[PDB]
């Protein structure tokens, strides 16, 4: 399965962001993953194509949104009221294993497909 | 998938996974049903967090012939995610489970069309 993210950029803070990517292929888990210079990839948000049941770390729980339009085979991520701690690169990923529980939806290492990432930077 | 490989996560430190592995096993065993027929094998047991420890296991099935075999994967991964099964689960610490047999597009597609 494929993965193109885009729709990342500068933001102030307080600001919106709406990422998009375009998938192909079949997957049970697909999510968004971020990495800050220098620091490890950590799960964003997470859905799972069963039963559409979304997964969020609390720092991002209220502000973050996963989403899918399955016509376009595109999901999105509404990340608002973003905070310059939120800059990172963006990755979209998805897998093929059976889960449940959010560690295994929102852990980087139980993902094997891997987009190219996005850039978002909040600040002043 | 013939591996049988579950990775389980407990909300419980990782010294006292192990030092009570012995009463851990018994009761996924229970949790499968007691029958002498299925034995759980511990495969690792790896912190993860202060509270939080993976273990992955298998299952040993025995056929009325003698000849024993892996539980698949999958199908061990269907038992223990049903709801009633979950539950109990959950009960022993257990708040995630993972296989790792890849899916293909076709089982994937099923499982979407009949998610019960």
């Amino acid at each position: 399965v494929q993965l193109q993210e885009s729709g990342g950029g500068l933001v102030q803070p307080g600001g919106s962001l709406r990422l998009s990517c375009v998938v192909s292929g079949d997957y049970y888990a697909i999510g968004w993953f971020r990495q800050a210079p220098g620091k490890e990839r950590e799960g964003v948000a997470a859905i799972s194509s069963r039963d559409g049941s979304t997964y969020y770390p609390d720092a991002v729980k209220g502000r973050f949104t996963i989403s899918r339009d399955n016509a376009k085979n595109t999901v999105y991520l509404q990340m608002n009221s973003l905070k310059p701690e939120d800059t990172a690169v963006y990755y979209c990923a998805a897998d093929r294993r059976q889960r449940w529980g959010p560690y295994y939806y929102l852990s980087a290492l139980e993902y094997v497909y891997w987009g190219q990432g996005t850039q978002v930077t909040v600040s002043s | 998938d013939e591996d049988g490989l579950i990775s389980l996560i407990f909300n419980k430190k990782e010294s006292d996974i192990r030092g009570q592995q012995q009463q851990l096993v018994e009761s996924l065993h229970k949790v499968l049903g007691g029958h002498q027929t299925l034995t759980v094998n511990v495969e690792g047991v790896k912190t993860k967090a202060d509270n939080q420890t993976e273990v992955i296991i298998y299952v040993v099935e025995r056929s009325p012939n003698g000849t024993s075999r892996r539980v698949g994967a999958s199908a061990l991964f269907s038992y223990f995610e049903q709801a009633h099964i979950k539950a109990n689960m959950q009960s022993l610490g257990v708040t995630g489970a993972m296989a790792q047999t890849e899916l293909s597009p076709v089982q994937i597609k099923q499982l979407i069309q009949n998610p019960l």
